[PDB]
Order: C-alpha cells, then sequence, then structure tokens
C-alpha cells in the first residue's frame, strides 16, 4: 500500500474483495506492483482441471503503459510463446488508462477458452492448432496434466 | 529543413512524400493517409528490416534524404 | 423497371463473387512482380548456414504474399477502383468527405435511387490521456513523450501528436498555483482523468482535478481526429424505395480481408437492415457516448462475420469517441462489368486451372518460383 496512487491501492483491494471467478490473484509481500496470479483452466477447454501460475507487474508507468504478464506454467496454446507471453493487443487503438488488471486478467481467462491461431505468437503451436485442431488439443490436455495439476 | 523520402509496396506502387527529419511516424502516417486514402490505424511501415512505431520519430530511426520506408498492407 | 435493380446487383454479384473465388488476384498483379518484390523485402529474414538456398525455401514457405490485403483503406482503393475505373476513382477521391450528421439525415438525403458507391472514412478522437509537470529548461517538444499535457510552472501546454506545442490559455498565475500543490512523487508524471481523483480530497488532488477539466473543455476545440477504419458501401439502384439494399464491403486490420468478408455473406446480413437501419446504427456510432453501446454498434457493423459479440469488449472496448464522415458517386455499371470482365480473362489466361482453387494455386506457385529465383541470385 505504501507509495501507490489511491487507483492502484484500488484497484488490488478490489481485487481481493471481489476476485474474478477462476482466477486468484495476490500482490507479494515485498512488492505491490507485483501479483502472483493462479488461473483455472475453463471447464470444456482442454486446459480443464489445470491450474495455471503467472506473473503479473505493473511497470512504473502504470496505468499510463498496460501491465506486463507472464505464465510461469507450460501451456500448449497458439498465443502463448515459449517463455509465457500473451498477445494483449488492441486492434487499431493503444491500450488506455480505461483499460484496468481486471481487464487483462478476464482477457487472458476468455484467452484460454478461446484460442486464435491466425494471429499467433507460438508458430509452431498455431500451425497445428489450424492444421490438426484434434491433435493440437490433444497436446494441450496433455500439457495440462503433466505441467499443470499439481503446481 | 524539407527533404524527400520514398514509400514502397508488394506491388511495386511507389509514392514521394516531403517530410522534416523530425517528423513523428504519425505524421509520416498521416501523410501515406492523403495520398492514398489509407487510415493510419491500416498501415505498418519498415526500415531496415524494423518496425516503425508510433509516437517515435524519423530521426530517431535515422531516415534521411531519399531513403526508401516499405509500407506494408497485410499484418 | 421491374426486373430493373438487377443490372446494379450483377455489378454487386459479379464483384464479391471474383473477390470471394480469387481473393488478391483480383488487383491484377502478375504472380512474377509480387514475388520479385517480397524477395527483395525478405532478404534479411534468411538464415545463412548451411546450404543457404535450402534455407531460401524455408523463407519461401514462409511467404504469405499471395493472401489479400487487411488494410481497410487498401481494400477501399481496391473497390473503387474496379467499380470506377482507375480514372473514375481518382476523381472520386478529391471530392470532400462530409460528417455524418447526428441522425445520419444527410447520408439518406445523398442516396437517390441510382447505382451509387458509398466510401466512409472514420475517425477516432485521440486526446491526451497523460500529463507531467517539468521544467521549462527540461522540456524538449522534439524528444518529448507526444499527445501529452505539460504543466510549466507558468504556461500549461499540450504536445501534439505532431510534436507542435499548443497553449492552452492559462495566466502564470493559475499555472504557478497548480504546479505548485501537484508535490506526490508518483503524481508528477500521471494520467488525466483518474475516476479515483477527489478534488474535495485534498489541495493537490483539486488541481489534478482542475487541469483535468482545463485541459478536457480546451480539447473541444483542438483537431485530435485520427482515420481509424475505412470502407465502402455498393447501393444499387431499386425498384420500389422500401425495397432498396446497400452492400458495405471491408476488410480489417490484423482481422479479417474483404474475401472473408464475403465468404461468411456479412454484406448479406448487413444488407438486411435497410438503408434507414443500417444508417441508423452508423449514426448512433458516433452520437452515443456510452462506452457499451459504441463497442457493441462498432462490433456488430464491423467485425468479421460471428465475432459481433466479443469483438468490442475487453481489451477492445470503445472508449474513444468516433465520427462518420462519408462522400458519394455514381457508378455506370457497363464501366464496373468491363472492369471486372478484364481481370477475369487476365486470370483465365495467365492462371488457367478448371476451378477457381487451382488458378489461385497456380498464381501462387508461379509467384513462388519468381521470388525463389530473385532471392537466389542476390544471394
Amino acid at each position: 500500500m505504501a507509495g501507490l496512487p489511491r487507483r492502484i491501492i484500488k484497484e488490488t483491494q478490489r481485487l481481493l474483495a471481489e476476485p474474478v471467478p477462476g482466477i486468484k490473484a495476490e500482490p507479494d509481500e515485498s512488492n505491490a506492483r507485483y501479483f502472483h496470479v493462479v488461473i483455472a483452466g475453463p471447464q470444456d477447454s482442454p486446459f480443464e482441471g489445470g491450474t495455471f501460475k503467472l506473473e503479473l507487474f505493473l511497470p512504473e508507468e502504470y496505468p499510463m503503459a498496460a501491465p506486463k504478464v507472464r505464465f510461469m506454467t507450460k501451456i500448449y496454446h497458439p498465443n502463448v510463446d515459449k517463455l509465457g507471453r500473451i498477445c494483449l493487443d488492441i486492434l487499431k487503438d493503444k491500450w488506455s488508462p480505461a483499460l484496468q488488471i481486471r481487464t487483462v486478467l478476464l482477457s487472458i481467462q476468455a484467452l484460454l477458452s478461446a484460442p486464435n491461431p491466425d494471429d499467433p505468437l507460438a508458430n509452431d503451436v498455431a500451425e497445428q492448432w489450424k492444421t490438426n485442431e484434434a491433435q493440437a488439443i490433444e497436446t494441450a490436455r496433455a500439457w495440462t496434466r503433466l505441467y499443470a495439476m499439481n503446481n | 529543413s524539407h527533404m524527400q523520402i520514398f514509400v514502397k509496396t508488394l506491388t511495386g506502387k511507389t509514392i514521394t512524400l516531403e517530410v522534416e527529419p523530425s517528423d513523428t511516424i504519425e505524421n509520416v502516417k498521416a501523410k501515406i493517409q492523403d495520398k492514398e486514402g489509407i487510415p493510419p490505424d491500416q498501415q505498418r511501415l519498415i526500415f531496415a528490416g524494423k518496425q516503425l512505431e508510433d509516437g517515435r520519430t524519423l530521426s530517431d530511426y535515422n531516415i534521411q534524404k531519399e531513403s526508401t520506408l516499405h509500407l506494408v498492407l497485410r499484418l | 423497371p421491374l426486373g430493373s435493380e438487377k443490372t446494379g446487383l450483377h455489378v454487386h454479384e459479379k464483384i464479391k463473387h471474383m473477390v470471394k473465388n480469387y481473393g488478391t488476384m483480383i488487383t491484377g498483379i502478375p504472380a512474377e512482380i509480387l514475388g520479385q518484390n517480397e524477395a527483395e523485402i525478405s532478404v534479411g529474414y534468411v538464415k545463412k548456414m548451411g546450404n543457404m538456398k535450402e534455407n531460401i525455401a524455408e523463407v519461401v514457405r514462409k511467404s504469405e504474399m499471395t493472401q489479400p490485403t487487411n488494410s481497410a483503406g487498401k481494400a477501399s482503393n481496391e473497390v473503387c477502383d474496379l467499380l470506377l475505373g482507375t480514372e473514375g476513382a481518382s476523381e472520386f477521391e478529391k471530392s470532400s468527405y462530409q460528417v455524418l450528421s447526428g441522425d445520419g439525415s444527410n447520408l439518406k438525403g445523398s442516396l437517390p435511387n441510382k447505382n451509387l458507391l458509398v466510401r466512409v472514412e472514420m475517425d477516432r478522437f485521440n486526446a491526451p490521456q497523460k500529463y507531467q509537470k517539468i521544467k521549462r529548461e527540461e522540456f524538449n517538444p522534439e524528444t518529448a513523450e507526444k499527445n501529452k499535457i505539460y504543466l510549466l510552472e507558468d504556461q500549461l501546454v499540450y504536445l501534439d501528436i505532431f510534436g507542435k506545442v499548443i497553449d492552452l490559455g492559462q495566466t502564470s498565475d493559475t499555472c504557478h498555483r497548480l504546479f505548485n500543490a501537484i508535490t506526490t512523487p508518483f503524481y508528477q508524471n500521471y494520467i488525466l482523468y483518474d475516476e479515483y481523483i477527489d478534488p474535495e480530497e485534498s489541495a493537490e488532488e483539486a488541481a489534478m482535478f482542475e487541469m483535468g477539466e482545463i485541459v478536457k473543455a480546451k480539447m473541444k476545440n483542438i483537431d485530435c481526429w485520427t482515420a481509424t477504419h475505412s470502407f465502402t458501401i455498393f447501393v444499387p439502384e431499386s425498384d420500389s424505395e422500401d425495397t432498396r439494399t446497400l452492400y458495405p464491403y471491408q476488410a480489417y486490420w490484423t482481422s479479417h480481408t474483404l474475401q472473408q468478408w464475403f465468404s461468411g455473406d456479412k454484406d448479406e446480413k448487413l444488407s438486411r437492415l435497410g438503408i434507414d437501419g443500417y444508417i441508423e446504427k452508423l449514426a448512433l456510432l458516433g452520437t452515443t457516448t456510452d462506452s457499451k453501446i459504441r463497442s457493441s454498434i462498432y462490433g456488430e457493423l464491423f467485425s468479421p462475420p460471428g465475432k459481433e459479440h466479443v469483438f468490442c469488449t475487453g481489451m477492445n472496448e470503445k472508449f474513444s469517441p468516433l465520427r462518420v464522415k462519408f462522400k458519394v458517386t455514381e457508378v455506370n455499371p457497363e464501366i464496373a462489368l468491363q472492369n471486372l470482365e478484364e481481370v477475369q480473362e487476365f486470370i483465365d489466361t495467365n492462371y488457367p486451372g478448371e476451378n477457381a482453387k487451382d488458378q489461385c494455386e497456380l498464381y501462387k506457385i508461379k509467384a513462388q518460383e519468381a521470388m525463389t529465383k530473385q532471392l537466389e541470385m542476390r544471394l
């Protein structure tokens, strides 16, 4: 709470008070601009029953600039690269302070239910998603059970 | 101090712009809009293999007299 | 004039059928030229170990040069070129845009019962969201972050998208008061309209609020409009005023081509709104201030087919004002049909095939061959 504009303090408290369903997001003790995030694999998606760990970080320029987010758990998704980064891409526009931490988290969650392999970040993964969606989904189920079912 | 650069597309069509070395990349995109009727939000510019970012400036990429930019129309 | 409408709809049906089946080939560009230029732009992405020539193939496999443009502006240029001919398009380009009036009426009154082409350009109001205190000694317009408010000890200025400094008309007394009230380190360089800032809380927070009110009032007379989207509407002549349809044609950056728009029949689906229903949605897009209705209408009018309800949610909610602008011109069906028929013969001649998919693939392999050879000869 120390050293922060009222907006970050209140975004934080309202995330803790009324968390996004399926998402746990709590700030680190030593650093309040850093959030330890856990997103559950949506139901009826290849990631169901998984529990994916992510890092969400508010740089010094937040909220003028978007949060940085990274997956920590490996995941087989056409929009997550080998290093855990996601496409928070706003078409025909840029990040704006009208967007919030909650919006970023809801978008990642939605993206797990709606993979988009036509505008990709993980190419190998996206190729197989467009070409062989059934095999891509099976592999993701296997990745989920190997990497995301005990932390 | 005005100067002149070229913008080329995949079809080989080339246009000529008059610009200043301090001109922002969004000013360049608006000059492309003036010539071609293409919105800035529907343009990507490439110089020397790298993308020209909004909010930066022509000199920040060291773009000078008679440089050829590449206008990408599929992303 | 019973059966009179179908010579415009044949123009519509021909361009739709050809774009659907031929994609980028309707521009009439020979496959060789496409491959040659893609080659020159591609040289630097090559891996130069092993036999570079086998990874040249890796580059040619990597090519997307036959996939159609998804620039909304470029697709509009192509629709204009096909339907009006190169010279007609050039005359249409010279006429001025009209700002769509609040109720759309100026556009409805610009659609007499002839075959018409509408071009639309839509702007988004790109006003500053950020400010920073700065000393005059430290402020350099060329290098400073653009589209930003700068509060100096004796001046309040707006550094616009073109790096020009616009004074905001405040006395040095007012600026000195505002500068000296905003003292907290993390409010020296911040955002303008924070919903959590309370003018009744603090002298600093009242100064931040007052500066936002000043900037907001001044931006109302400053041109912050930047073109964001472009499309066309074909409006064939009809047999009765109440049975007239329009057909919107668009591509959309990083989202879809005009081929894909046509394949999902969004032109037909939107056509079912009628002229008044479509105009009314288009007119509301610009008058509403409810970001949820703006996003919902934007989604309905401009998403790729089937994404109307997800297109402008979440990260892509439409927070900024939009303004629709239009221009209208008459289309000669003989000219547009002759244009389309010349392109069809060009394609049939130079890229023969039993079906359209084979002509497309022959075109693609010809372009790949020309790219392969050019990249070979320069490495």
